[PDB]
């Protein structure tokens, strides 16, 4: 019952021209206002602009010089073009319709778009150790592109494991993961950290050892 | 621009092909010289001249088309209270 | 270009009525602003709720209403449900431009509040062999999912060089986050005390450390 599906690249280098599609099935795009919305990594939504059911356009006054929204009724889709792309354009793009003047009915699932000049880089993996229950960690630092697949004792240890969303340090990705085990279980028994990065096609595993000095 | 209230009495009076006013939201518009240029055709405006067209207008136009096409001089001013039931357009 | 402002965050419990409001920077919001409200749930999920100030989108539970309260648009949830826990975006038509605010995080208490469980890891001795250092502050099990994180080196707040992640939902419906403190190996050696400070529901939980 009415679907919006976004299409496009997942990655594009800064300077280039991004091209996005919104395929609409279940209703004719000759009826409402058809639009583009961005959701930045920091939770900020930004209204990009629209095209009417007659082809009339409107663009966010901050994007006039770059953005360009077209449509083709025959295939029943519209489009977003955004050139002079910059790091800042990294976000998740949505198409949604607007019952002109009133509410948004129908949003798409969105597509994530990443803007980066970064070249494919394996992670460096470092054990995070403290020194009744002992909390061990793993720092997957300095990789590109996402994702990484992080595990503890090859999946043997899957209770109380938190893997956090990667952030962006010096045009590269960094993320850390943690497992919580009894004090009786470590050092005593070995806790190894497993890290697969399909992209650079590497796979490493760090044993977590007691601390240093200093 | 801070402008004078207009009564429903006066609006209702403006309802012919060459003297056409409309009430969208609670505001008054002289759509007379706009008629020839309405991408939605003249008839719809004529048929509804001198009426409150809020319920028809608003779902078919985004809130920023009025200022693209219509001179602000033609944004006549705000309605005084409200148009009589007989002269408010409902959704079809 | 008007700036549309709305509550940081709001907590409430099932059954209660909650109101979220929406202010434009230039003046008072009237129906000509055609206030609009959309909801975002985890997994990029957006749902249109209100348009033209007080018009419910189809398929939207009647518990959702919009109105004009004082000088701002208002979203009223009458009898809030646990599933109403999500981020609410306001949008106003100002100066022929449609503008979103920074949204509200509405917590609808589905379980008792819990305080965060903070853990500070030093830079590993292997990472120091790159002349780089990264302290890692893991924050688990907090509810509601709002948290400000701070760092102190030698008892002074750190301006530059830190990044914290956006609170993300755990399988047990509490929240987790991580904060990173990047330095050079030189800086790490040239200082003695380190702290990650997590403020949740009033109080601050602090985990502290020194090299040795
Ligand atoms: C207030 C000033 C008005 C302006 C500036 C205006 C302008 C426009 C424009 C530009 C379109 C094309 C929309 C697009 O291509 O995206 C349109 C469509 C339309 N308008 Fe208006 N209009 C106005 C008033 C009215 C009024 C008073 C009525 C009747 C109550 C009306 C009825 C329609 C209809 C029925 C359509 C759609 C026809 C179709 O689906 O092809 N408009 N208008």
């Amino acid at each position: 019952e009415v679907q919006l599906q976004e299409s496009g690249p997942s990655l594009v280098k800064p300077s280039q021209t991004l091209s996005l599609t919104c395929s609409v099935t279940g209703d004719s795009i000759t009826s409402g206002y058809w639009n583009w919305i961005r959701k930045f990594p920091g939770n900020k939504l930004e209204y990009m602009g629209y095209i009417s059911y007659g082809g009339s356009t409107y663009y966010n006054p901050s994007l006039e010089s770059r953005i360009s929204i077209t449509r083709d009724t025959s295939k029943n889709q519209y489009y977003l073009q955004l050139n002079s792309v910059t790091t800042e354009d990294t976000a998740t793009y949505f198409c949604a319709r607007l019952f002109g003047s009133y509410y948004f009915d129908y949003w798409g699932q969105g597509t994530t778009l990443t803007v980066s000049s970064a070249k494919t880089t394996p992670p460096s993996v470092y054990p995070l150790a403290p020194g009744s229950m002992v909390t061990l960690g793993c720092l997957v630092k300095g990789y590109f592109p996402e994702p990484v697949t992080v595990t503890w004792n090859s999946g043997s240890l899957s209770s109380g494991v938190h893997t956090f969303p990667a952030v962006l340090q010096s045009d590269l990705y960094t993320l850390s993961s943690s497992v919580t085990v009894p004090s009786s279980t470590w050092p005593s028994e070995t806790v190894t950290c497993n890290v697969a990065h399909p992209a650079s096609s590497t796979k490493v595993d760090k044993k977590i050892v007691p601390r240093d000095c200093g | 621009m801070n402008k004078q209230k207009i009564s429903p009495a006066e609006v209702a009076k403006h309802n012919k092909p060459d003297d056409c006013w409309v009430v969208i939201n609670g505001y008054v518009y002289d759509l007379t010289r706009f008629l020839p240029n309405h991408p939605g055709g003249q008839d719809v405006i004529k048929f509804n001249a001198g009426k409150d067209v809020t319920a028809i207008f608003e779902p078919l136009h985004a809130p920023n088309v009025i200022d693209k096409y219509i001179a602000p001089e033609k944004k006549l001013g705000p309605l005084q209270g409200s148009m009589p039931p007989e002269l408010v357009c409902p959704p079809y | 270009q008007a700036v549309v402002t709305q509550e940081s965050a709001l907590t409430t419990s099932p059954g209660e009525t909650v109101t979220l409001t929406c202010r434009s920077s230039t003046g008072a919001v009237t129906t000509s602003n055609y206030a609009n409200w959309v909801q975002e749930k985890p997994d990029h999920l957006f749902t249109g709720l209100i348009g033209g100030t007080n018009k419910r989108a189809p398929g939207v539970p009647a518990r959702f209403s919009g109105s004009l309260i004082g000088d701002k648009a208002a979203l009223t949830i009458t009898g809030a449900q646990t599933e109403d826990e999500a981020i609410y975006f306001c949008a106003l038509w100002d100066s022929n431009h449609l503008v979103f605010g920074g949204g509200t995080k509405l917590t609808v208490l589905g379980q008792p509040k819990s305080s965060p469980s903070v853990t500070l890891f030093p830079p590993s001795s292997e990472e120091l062999e790159t002349n780089k250092a990264t302290l890692v502050c893991t924050i688990t099990d907090f509810y509601p999912g709002v948290v400000t994180v701070d760092w102190k080196v030698d008892g002074t707040p750190v301006t530059q060089g830190m990044e914290t992640t956006q609170p993300s939902k755990q399988s047990n419906n509490k929240y987790m986050a991580s904060s990173y403190l990047t330095l050079t190996a030189r800086a790490w050696e040239r200082h003695s005390s380190y702290s990650c400070q997590v403020t949740h529901e009033g109080h601050t939980v602090e985990k502290s450390l020194s090299p040795a």
